[PDB]
Formats: structure tokens, C-alpha cells, sequence
């Protein structure tokens, strides 16, 4: 029970006025946000694989596993730096408002993060309040003012409360000064309909005068003031602790469905990596058993490895071989997944078709981390008032487009039973010819008599039937019977029987449900039967625990405020232009990263099977296949750009073709692409090419000569005619999957294969002096310069895209 | 907004290519019509190619190079007949080839000093560390440092014709001329100034296996030290334990006469270069050539086996899309 003072004078423990909906302060981002890049399997494989490398002395240093990891972790964390930093610009266009204050016989004016418990505040018509006032005083007569909180709780009409008697006579600010009163309040709560105070005005002499407090004073924020001159509120709860600021649940971490496919991936080929380095220490050890295949008297071992302990060297050789084949793990992955991540959140900010003009404004993006993930929603948990409300332009031919495309639509509302479900009658949500299964208040008056018609109208009603034929329709009272008096009795389990009735009707309605019931409803469907991807759009300060609950919350710029429009992901100032962002939007954002995860691990094990097969007919000796400026430049230069280009500006479907047609929507439902069918092609058929390049020149270097003048070839070019074969195998591999051949489509794939041949014929071809190798000055000059070496390279090219033309001629023909 | 340009709103103008099944059946055979012609043209060509490779690394009681597997005294020598039943044509080319020799050897293949066999002067007395166990004797520091250069394969196969007469008629085998042009003239060259090589070579010693210095290589002063052309094949690991490296070519007479008439021959080796530690064969390659390179049947039976499973699978792929 704080008490609080009038004037903040006389006759410290409160919070502070501020909005805080970001997720980073300026002291916590490292330990937190580093926290968060660690989900991911393939930034602690490789800050383990450094911290070995640091403690050890292996014949490999720190900076082949560091380098890349500390350029991973500081790409990921300007963006998710530099994204909450507009979060924390958003909070500083409304904490560094302006709201007039009494402070001493003078209206001074302090700004909307500078409020005091115990100061006397003062509104205009339309102005929402600041904080949650105790209405003092208004300027007409009869102290009552008439509010509408139709973002607090959505009920659309207006509120009438009342001033304090003692009070009603205070205005002018100079009489506000004269006011000697003690306010006894309830600690926050967030009830939003009960309150419990006390005011003690004193008197010069003696006045004990109590006018108990109620839920008719207190002024809420959040809640337009209508119809009135002004009024003088006395600030009791100031921000964090207000009623609309306790019914936030607290933001968590959003990943979506791709972020956990790469971590499925990542488990895959840290077996094909530890099953690698693992064969080939069990043979090196096999082979070295032999005194003449270790040390054969024409390389001998330095007096130094020759004394080194053999438990010692079966480790170091082994962390040998996962360094040496530590590509099939990209790390190069994630600093493209999010250079395509942020330039790809840029197409919903210039959509011209998400622009209202009667608000000036377009969508927003608030985190780009869900870009692919818009386009795999199961269920969307919409609101009533003021996103799909008479209802709005077109927020009945959207819920078709959702229900043709597989959604399913719930409508949480905090309004009327059947005034809401009107307005779901009305957006043709409950259709004519629709069997109403009521769980509301109004058949359910008692405690168990609700368990006689639940199951009585699934066990029996409703299996027992479709999809237009029946709906549900809850309540805020109901609800609380199924969950709370719900998680004791098991024998059968309420929810249970519930939660089956929900996924076998067409929609459903809950309506006076409170905000964080809205919250319990987006948890109930996140949990059953496997992870349906939810979306949340609302437009109040009710929505905003139902849009930290999904898995992708959308939030509405409407007219009463911006609450949802901040604590949300996107942001379009419509419900129409859901049907846009999600079957135009996310269908072309999530190909293109499923495309680009796929691509990246075929790339790069067709890139090191040729070079654990090698090992084979080296003596075990973890000795490159290719070249070291190879090695590097494969995944940065020669191969980089061609599947940014794709993921960036590449559409699979043409943009005017799936918005009107939904039915394409439930094409890649279920993440199609990542999936287990579409990763065993991606892995059998990188491990079929790689094994075609390795085995196609090892076969054509049993020649004794490649050329008319009979001169042998060594090993650098053996590694470059298996890498010009993979080079040109995996970019013509790209080209093919290509729909979409734009004029950056045509320069970064004919121009990244124009760049590994010019590069190459540029590094070898000069004795540089800064090297101390020089071991392919004309290995690839003079590689091209046999006819043999072109006739194996272009057949070795086709012998390895045979598969994926196949696949064209069958999958493209019913 | 204003920003409603043909890239902002995704309405770049782009190809979008429908790769049908009607239009991928006329590549199924315009691929295995080019791909039989080729395989068939490659596939005769590595067949009239003539070779022969003889084996003389001992290890038989009856092989004639058997007598000096372990000698007591060297320098060993040993003669092996071999038989040419059809003339070589065109100029041909001697080899030699290695067996369980790992010249793609992680610990063998970096031991060289790519800067001190470029004629850096400040590389030749003070050699890098990658040549550790090869790269200081008698306190001084190893010429061609390193374990590629120290292991030089130093066989001399000669041979000879036995004519008409019972006295044979060696015929003239060529040594220069069997090294990367690039890797003899600009990436092999001797150190960096002198008269004679014998002194540019002050500070440096011998190879621990060799028996003469690098300066003593050859008597050409265009084949004396680091260009030498049998040390500058040599210092070109092979790629995989069983190489050949080019030794010898024998250049074709300006008569029509064969290159190496049939007949009887002699191959006089003296056996210099022990390989039978390490289970490690040693033969000799006489060979022609062609466009083509030597005699390979991969190109040739993987062209057809690729050329004619398309014209199948095109024609199957046709017969089946054909009932509709
Ligand atoms: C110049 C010659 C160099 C010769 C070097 C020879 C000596 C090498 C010694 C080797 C020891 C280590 C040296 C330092 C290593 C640097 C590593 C580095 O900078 O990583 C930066 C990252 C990651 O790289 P990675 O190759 O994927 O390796 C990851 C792997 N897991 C690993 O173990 O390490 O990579 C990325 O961050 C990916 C960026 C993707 C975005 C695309 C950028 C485009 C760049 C420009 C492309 C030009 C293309 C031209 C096109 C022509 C016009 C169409
Ligand atoms: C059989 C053998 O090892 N030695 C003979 C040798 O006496 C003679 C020579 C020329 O015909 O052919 C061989
Ligand atoms: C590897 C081998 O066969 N051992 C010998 C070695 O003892 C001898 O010193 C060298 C020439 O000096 O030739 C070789
Ligand atoms: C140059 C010569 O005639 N004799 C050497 C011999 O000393 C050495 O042992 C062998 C390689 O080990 O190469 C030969
Ligand atoms: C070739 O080898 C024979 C083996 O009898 C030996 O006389 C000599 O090294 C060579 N013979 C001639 C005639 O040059
Ligand atoms: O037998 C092993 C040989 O090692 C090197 C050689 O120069 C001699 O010192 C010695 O005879
Ligand atoms: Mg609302």
C-alpha cells in the first residue's frame, strides 16, 4: 500500500515514467546478445575449435578458426545493435513528449519520461494520458470526464468517470497549489478493473474528510480523454508499473524455423565431420604401423617430432583432420544469412502497396530476424477493434485469402460475446449455415457443468459430424475454468478435451478476453502436436502479450496509439495487407533462405569430399588437395556472390501470381524445403560429385602424359583440375535452379566464373616476392594448355549435373 | 512512396526460363550425337599409341637386375633385354616411373625452398625452416635444401639396338628439353651472379645423397645447377604414389625410318636409386604420343559410356512422354 502526495510536497521509492520496448540496455548487449549467438551449433563448434588450438601446440594456428568466428559474431551484432537501436529511438519520439504539469503556481511543462508520482498532470480533449491519473478535477462542472479505452481492453465506447468531490471546485493551476491531500493506493496490479485508495485532504484546522478511491477515478494510460475541455489528474502509477504496462508478459528470444533447420543441418555434418577426421586417424595409425610407411628413408622425421609421445600425436592428428576438413561446417554461412537478412527487410519497407494514405505511412520492420518465417504460419490470432473493424476494407476477402491459403484464423477480442461475434459474422468468420458451439458464460453457469457439454460436443458433436459447419465461441470466464481449474483434474484432462475442438473447427471467437489471456491462448497452440507457426496481429496495448507470445507478431499503426505498433516485429497500418505480407512476402522470403541453407552445404562438401579421398593416396598425411589462396577464396570470392544475388532478388513464383492465387501458400507449408526428403538430395548429390571429380582425374592422371610434348603434371594440377571441375559444377549447379534471370542474376554467375579464371591465370603468372611457396606459377596455364585437360573438364561437368538435369525432365512433367 | 522503382518494388525485368520437359529431350540427343563421335575419335587415337614398360627393380632370382638388389660394390650394373615387335613412328619418349613413392607426402611436398631455387641471394645461405632434417650438415647450409632435392632419382638407363650384327648400335637419347618451359627459364634460376657456377655456390654444401655438388650437375652451363632439367622434373612432386617423370625423348630421324625400328634391344641400367626398402617398383616407359597426351582409355570408354547412356535416356524419356 503506497502512499502517495498531492502536491509531491508535504502535508521516492516509485519507479520512473519510461517506455521501454527494446531488448539490449547499453550494459547487458555483450553478455546477452553474445548468449544469443551461441544457439547456433556452428559458433560454438568454432570457438571450441580455437580454444583447443590456444592451449595446445598444433601444426595449425588460432587464426584459421578465430578470424572467421570473430567476424561472424561482430557482423550479427552491429545489426542486432543496430535494430535495437531504432527500438530505442521509437521510445525516445514518446518519452521525450510533451505534458503540462502544476509544479509551483505555474503550468510548467516537463516531458512524458520526466513524471513524479504526486504531481498534478493536466489533459486536453483527445490527449491520452501520460500515466494513470486520479482524476482531481475537470473543467465543467459535475467532475466527470469521458474516456475511451478502446486500446486498453478493445471495448470502442466511452467510459465515464468521475472527480474527486472534495476537488471538483480546483482549476486555474493557482487553487491546484492549495491542495494538501494523501493518497493511499494498492500496489500495481493488473487487474484493469479494480482499484482501492484513499484521499485525506487536510484542512487548515482540522478536516479527516475520506473519499475512498474506486476503479470510477482512476484515469488509466493508454486511454484517449474525448469530449472534455481538460482535467488534473494526480500521477499515482508512473510507467512499468501502470496497469497497461503489467499486463506485458516480457520479450524473449524470436528464432525462426530456418534459425532451427540450420542447427538440424549443423548435427548431421558434425557427424560426417567427427566420422572423417575419425576414419582417417583409425587408417593413418593402420598405415604408419609399418616401420617403411612412416619415415621410408626419402622424408624423414626432425629429431623433435620424433620424440613427441604417441597419445599425444593420435590427438593432434586427429584435430588435424577436422581443421583440414572444417569447410563442411560453414561459417560463411552467417555472414550471409544476415547480409540477406537485412538488405531482403528492405523490400517491406518500399512495398508502395503497404502505403495508407490517410495516415502517410507504409509497414515497419522491427526485427528482419523473421523475414523467412512469415511465409510458414499455421494459425493467426487476429484482434476485433480496430484491426478487423462496421468492419474495414477489405477485412473479410482477407480472411478468405487466409483460409484458402490453410490458416486458421482466431479472433481474440476483449470486447461483448455476441457483440464480437457480429463483427466475426459480419467479416464472414461465423458463416449463415455455421453450428455455434457456445462455451460461454451464458450456457456454462456452474463448475461441472461445463464437463457435461465439452465433451458433449466433442466426443459426440463434433467428430461425430466440417469445416464451414461448425465454430467455436469462448469467453474470458470459460477459459479460466479450462486452464486454471484445469491442471488438477488429469484423470481427463479439460484442456485436453478442449484443445480438440479448437483444431477441428473451422474458426473460433473468444471474446472479454483479458490481455494476458490472449497470451495463453498463442501458448496453448504453440505446444500441441508440434510447433504450428503462429502470428499475432493487434493494433492496442492488449495485443502486445499475444505479440510477444508468436512466433511472428504483426502489430497495426492504427489510430489510438502505437503500442502494438513498437513491441512487435512489422508493422503494415492495414489488416489488408496481411494477405500481402504473408503470401507475396513471406512465400518469396522464405524460398530464398531455404534455397540458400540447402546451397551452402552442398557447396561445401563437394568441396572437401574431394579432399578426404585424398587422403587415401596420400600416405593419411592430412596434405591439401588444392592450393591455399584456393582454399580461402572459394567460399568469399569464387562462390559467394552467385547465391547472395539469388536470396536477394529472386522470385520462384512471379510476385503478382501467388498474391491472387493462395493455394501456393500451403506448397512450402511444413518447411518443405529443409525438410528430410529435400536435405538427402542436397547430401547424396554433393557426395556424388565430389566423389565424380576426385575419381574422374584420378583416372585420367594414368596417362604418363596430358599432352603432344610428353611433360608429367604434379600435384597442384591434380587440385586445380578438381577445382575448376567443382568451381564450374557448383555454379552451373545454382544457374539451374535460377527462375528469376534478372541482369544481376547474369553478372555475378557469368561473372564470378570470369573471375576464378582470371584470378587464377593472374596468380600463377607472376613470381610474387612477398611468398615464400611459389608453387603455382603456371600450374594453371599450362593445365589449360592440353586438350586432354578441357575434353575431362567438360565431361566431368556434365557426368555431375546429369542428376540434377535428370530430376528436370521427370519432376517437370506431372 | 517516390521510391517506386523497378528494383524497390521487385519488378526488375527478368528472363524467366520454363525449363519444360518438351524442351530438355532434344539435349538428350544433341549431347549423345557429339559425345559417340568424340569418345570413338578419342578412343582410337589413345590405341595406336605404341608403349612399352619395362620392370627392372629386381626383387625376382631370376631377373638380370637382381644381381645387385644389395650390392657389395657399387656402382652396380645390369642389362635387360626387351622386344619391340611394331616400330615406333613419331618421336618417342622415355620415362620412369616409381611405385610406394609418396611424393604427395604432407611432410615431403613442403620441404623445399621455393626462394633459394629462384637464385635469391639472401636464400641460398640461409635456407628456410620447412627443409628442417635436409637443411644444415657440417654446420653449413645444404645447396638444394630439403628432402625433394636430396632424394634425386639417379638411375642412367641407356639404350642400345642390336643390329644386324651381334655389336649394338646405341641410339641417341635427348636430355634437354623435358622441363616446363615456365619452370626452367623464370621459376628455376641459379643464383644470382658469377662467372662460373662452381663459385656462386661459396657458403653451401652438398646434399647428404648426392655424390656430386649441384654445380656439378651437368657440363652445360645451360644444365649445370638448379636449371637442370633431370633435377628441375624431379622437384615436381607427382600427385600420387605411383608417377612417371619424363627422362629421355628420343626425337624422330629426318628420314621416313622409324624412330625405334623392331627388333631386339638392350636396356643397361646402373642401378644407383634403392626403392626396394619401402616395397617400391622401378620400371622404364618408352612410349609416342599424340594431340591426346599418352595411352589412356578413360576418355575414350567414358565418352561413349556417357554419350550413349544419353541417347538412350533420351530416347526412353521420349517413348514414355510420347503416349500422351
Ligand atoms: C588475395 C589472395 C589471398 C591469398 C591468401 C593466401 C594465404 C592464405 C593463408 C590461409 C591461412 C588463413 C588466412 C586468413 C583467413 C581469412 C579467413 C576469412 O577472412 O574469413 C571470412 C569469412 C569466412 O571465410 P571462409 O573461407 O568461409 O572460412 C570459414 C571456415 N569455417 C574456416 O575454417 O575458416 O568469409 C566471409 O565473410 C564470406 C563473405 C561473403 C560475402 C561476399 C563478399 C564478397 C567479397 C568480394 C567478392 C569479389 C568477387 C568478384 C566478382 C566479379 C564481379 C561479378
Ligand atoms: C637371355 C639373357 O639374359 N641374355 C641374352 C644375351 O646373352 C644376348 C642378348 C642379345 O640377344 O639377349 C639376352
Ligand atoms: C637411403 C639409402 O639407401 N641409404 C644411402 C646412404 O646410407 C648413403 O649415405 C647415401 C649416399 O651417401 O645413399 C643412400
Ligand atoms: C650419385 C651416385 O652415383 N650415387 C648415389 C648414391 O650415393 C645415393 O645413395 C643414391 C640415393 O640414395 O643415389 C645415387
Ligand atoms: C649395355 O649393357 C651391356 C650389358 O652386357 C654392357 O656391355 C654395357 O653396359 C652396354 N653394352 C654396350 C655394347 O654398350
Ligand atoms: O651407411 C650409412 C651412411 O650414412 C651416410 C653416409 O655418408 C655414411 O656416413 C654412412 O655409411
Ligand atoms: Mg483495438
Amino acid at each position: 500500500t503506497r502512499t502517495v502526495f498531492v502536491g509531491n510536497h508535504p502535508v521516492q521509492r516509485f519507479c520512473d515514467n519510461r517506455i521501454v520496448s527494446s531488448k539490449y540496455t547499453l550494459w547487458n548487449f555483450l553478455p546477452k546478445n553474445l548468449f544469443e549467438q551461441f544457439r547456433r551449433i556452428a559458433n560454438f563448434y568454432f570457438l571450441i575449435i580455437f580454444l583447443v588450438q590456444v592451449t595446445v601446440d598444433t601444426p595449425t594456428s588460432p587464426v584459421t578458426s578465430g578470424l572467421p568466428l570473430f567476424f561472424v559474431i561482430t557482423v550479427t551484432a552491429i545489426k542486432q545493435g543496430y535494430e535495437d537501436w531504432l527500438r530505442h529511438r521509437a521510445d525516445n519520439e514518446v518519452n521525450k513528449s510533451t505534458v503540462y504539469i502544476i509544479e509551483n503556481a505555474k503550468r510548467v511543462r516537463k516531458e512524458s519520461e520526466k513524471i513524479k508520482v504526486g504531481d498534478v498532470v493536466e489533459v486536453q480533449a483527445d490527449e491520452t494520458f501520460p500515466c494513470d491519473l486520479i482524476l482531481l478535477s475537470s473543467c465543467t462542472t459535475d467532475g466527470t470526464c469521458y474516456v475511451t479505452t478502446a486500446s486498453l481492453d478493445g471495448e470502442s465506447n466511452c467510459k465515464t468517470h468521475y472527480a474527486v468531490r472534495d476537488t471538483i471546485a480546483l482549476c486555474t493551476a493557482e487553487s491546484i497549489d492549495t491542495l494538501r491531500a494523501a493518497i493511499e493506493c494498492e500496489q500495481p496490479q493488473p487487474d484493469l478493473y479494480k482499484f482501492v485508495g484513499r484521499i485525506n485532504i487536510y484542512s487548515n484546522s482540522l478536516e479527516a474528510v475520506a473519499r475512498s478511491l474506486g476503479p470510477e477515478n482512476l484515469l488509466l494510460k493508454g486511454a484517449t480523454l474525448k469530449n472534455t475541455e481538460k482535467i488534473y489528474g494526480v500521477a499515482v502509477y508512473t510507467g512499468m508499473e501502470t496497469k497497461m504496462a503489467l499486463n506485458y508478459q516480457g520479450k524473449s528470444q524470436k528464432r525462426s524455423a530456418v534459425e532451427k533447420s540450420i542447427n538440424a543441418f549443423l548435427i548431421v555434418y558434425l557427424f560426417i565431420l567427427l566420422t572423417k577426421a575419425a576414419v582417417c586417424t583409425t587408417l593413418k595409425y593402420v598405415w604408419q604401423s609399418t616401420p617403411y610407411n612412416d619415415e621410408p628413408w626419402y622424408n624423414q622425421k626432425t629429431q623433435k617430432e620424433r620424440e613427441t609421445l604417441k597419445v599425444l600425436k593420435m590427438f593432434t592428428d586427429f584435430l588435424s583432420f577436422m581443421v583440414l576438413f572444417n569447410f563442411i561446417i560453414p561459417v560463411s554461412m552467417y555472414v550471409t544469412v544476415e547480409m540477406q537478412k537485412f538488405l531482403g527487410s528492405f523490400f517491406i519497407s518500399w512495398d508502395k502497396d503497404f502505403y495508407d494514405e490517410e495516415i502517410n505511412e507504409g509497414a515497419l520492420v522491427n526485427t528482419s530476424d523473421l523475414n523467412e518465417e512469415l511465409g510458414q504460419v499455421d494459425y493467426v490470432f487476429t484482434d476485433k477493434t480496430g484491426t478487423l473493424t462496421k468492419l474495414q476494407d477489405q477485412a473479410a476477402e482477407t480472411i478468405e485469402a487466409l483460409h484458402a491459403a490453410g490458416l486458421k484464423v482466431w479472433v481474440l477480442t476483449g470486447d461483448k460475446m455476441e457483440t464480437a461475434k457480429s463483427t466475426c459474422y459480419a467479416c464472414r468468420l461465423f458463416q449463415t449455415n455455421t453450428e455455434l458451439l457456445e462455451l460461454t458464460t451464458k450456457t456454462i453457469e456452474e463448475s461441472e457443468r461445463k464437463e457435461d457439454r465439452l465433451h458433449e460436443l466433442l466426443i459426440e458433436y463434433r467428430k461425430k459430424l466440417e469445416h464451414q459447419e461448425y465454430g467455436l465461441i469462448i469467453d474470458g470466464s470459460t477459459l479460466s475454468l479450462i486452464l486454471n481449474s484445469s491442471q488438477d483434474s488429469s484423470s481427463n484432462n479439460y484442456k485436453s478435451i478442449f484443445l480438440q475442438i479448437c483444431m477441428k473447427c473451422t474458426a473460433v471467437l473468444c471474446c472479454r478476453m483479458a490481455p494476458l489471456q490472449k497470451a495463453q491462448i498463442v501458448r496453448m497452440v504453440k505446444n500441441l502436436k508440434g510447433s504450428p507457426i503462429t502470428l499475432s496481429i493487434g493494433d492496442g496495448a492488449n495485443d502486445v502479450s499475444m505479440i510477444l507470445e508468436s512466433h511472428v507478431g504483426i502489430g497495426i499503426k492504427g489510430k489510438e496509439g502505437r503500442q502494438a505498433a513498437r513491441n512487435s516485429d512489422y508493422s503494415v497500418p492495414k489488416f489488408k495487407h496481411l494477405k500481402k505480407l504473408l503470401l507475396a512476402h513471406g512465400h518469396l522470403y522464405y524460398v530464398r533462405i531455404a534455397h540458400l541453407v540447402q546451397y551452402f552445404f552442398y557447396k561445401n562438401l563437394c568441396f572437401i569430399l574431394p579432399q578426404f579421398l585424398y587422403q587415401f593416396f596420400c600416405g593419411f598425411s592430412q596434405q591439401p588437395l588444392y592450393d591455399a589462396a584456393y582454399l580461402t577464396m572459394y567460399n568469399i570470392c569464387f562462390t559467394s556472390l552467385p547465391i547472395l544475388a539469388y536470396s536477394l532478388l529472386e522470385q520462384h513464383i512471379n510476385i503478382d501470381t501467388l498474391t491472387s492465387d493462395p493455394r501456393l501458400y500451403m506448397k512450402i507449408s511444413g518447411n518443405a524445403m529443409l525438410q528430410l526428403g529435400p536435405f538427402l538430395y542436397w547430401t547424396f548429390l554433393a557426395a556424388f560429385e565430389g566423389t565424380v571429380f576426385f575419381f574422374g582425374t584420378y583416372f585420367l592422371f594414368q596417362t604418363a602424359s596430358l599432352e603432344e610434348n610428353g611433360k608429367v603434371y604434379g600435384n597442384w594440377t591434380f587440385g586445380t583440375i578438381v577445382f575448376t571441375v567443382l568451381v564450374f559444377t557448383v555454379t552451373l549447379k545454382l544457374a539451374l535452379d535460377t527462375r528469376f534471370w534478372t541482369w544481376i542474376n547474369h553478372f555475378v554467375i557469368w561473372g564470378s566464373l570470369a573471375f576464378y579464371v582470371f584470378f587464377s591465370f593472374f596468380w600463377g603468372g607472376i613470381i610474387w616476392p612477398f611468398l615464400k611457396q611459389q608453387r603455382m606459377y603456371f600450374v594453371f596455364a599450362q593445365m589449360l594448355s592440353s586438350v586432354s585437360t578441357w575434353l575431362a573438364i567438360i565431361l566431368l561437368i556434365f557426368i555431375s549435373l546429369f542428376p540434377e538435369i535428370l530430376l528436370i525432365v521427370l519432376k517437370n512433367v506431372r | 512512396r517516390p521510391d517506386n522503382t523497378a528494383f524497390k518494388q521487385q519488378r526488375l525485368p527478368a528472363w524467366q526460363p520454363i525449363l519444360t520437359a518438351g524442351t530438355v529431350l532434344p539435349i538428350f540427343f544433341i549431347i549423345g550425337l557429339i559425345f559417340i563421335p568424340i569418345g570413338i575419335g578419342i578412343f582410337v587415337t589413345s590405341n595406336n599409341i605404341r608403349e612399352i614398360e619395362i620392370d627392372y627393380t629386381g626383387t625376382e632370382p631370376s631377373s638380370p637386375c637382381n644381381k645387385c638388389l644389395s650390392p657389395d660394390v657399387t656402382p652396380c650394373f645390369c642389362t635387360i633385354n626387351f622386344t619391340l615387335e611394331k616400330s615406333f613412328e613419331g618421336n618417342v619418349f622415355m620415362y620412369y616411373g616409381l611405385s610406394n613413392f609418396y611424393q604427395n607426402h604432407r611432410r615431403y611436398v613442403k620441404s623445399r625452398d621455393d626462394s633459394q631455387l629462384n637464385g635469391d641471394s639472401s636464400a641460398l645461405l640461409n635456407p628456410s625452416k620447412e627443409c628442417e632434417p635436409y637443411r644444415r650438415n657440417e654446420d653449413k647450409p645444404i645447396a638444394p635444401c630439403g628432402a625433394i632435392m636430396n632424394s634425386m632419382f639417379n638411375d642412367t638407363l641407356e639404350l642400345f639396338l642390336i643390329g644386324q650384327d651381334s655389336y649394338p648400335i646405341p641410339i641417341a637419347l635427348k636430355k634437354k628439353g623435358i622441363a616446363w618451359w615456365t619452370d626452367k627459364n623464370v621459376k628455376f634460376r641459379n643464383p644470382p651472379g658469377g662467372d662460373n657456377l662452381e663459385e656462386r655456390f661459396k657458403g653451401t654444401t652438398k646434399p647428404v645423397n648426392w655424390l656430386k655438388p649441384v654445380y656439378m650437375l651437368d657440363s652445360d652451363p645451360d644444365n649445370n645447377g638448379f636449371i637442370n632439367e633431370d633435377f628441375i622434373v624431379w622437384m615436381r612432386t607427382a600427385a600420387l604414389p605411383t608417377f612417371r617423370k619424363l627422362y629421355r625423348l628420343i626425337e624422330r630421324k629426318s628420314d621416313l625410318h622409324p624412330t625405334l625400328p623392331a627388333g631386339r634391344y638392350w636396356l643397361n641400367v646402373t642401378y644407383n636409386y634403392p626403392v626396394h626398402y619401402f616395397d617400391g617398383r622401378k620400371r622404364m616407359i618408352l612410349s609416342t604420343i599424340s594431340w591426346m597426351g599418352g595411352k589412356n582409355p578413360f576418355l575414350g570408354i567414358a565418352y561413349i559410356a556417357v554419350g550413349s547412356i544419353s541417347f538412350l535416356l533420351g530416347v526412353v524419356l521420349l517413348v514414355i512422354n510420347h503416349k500422351y
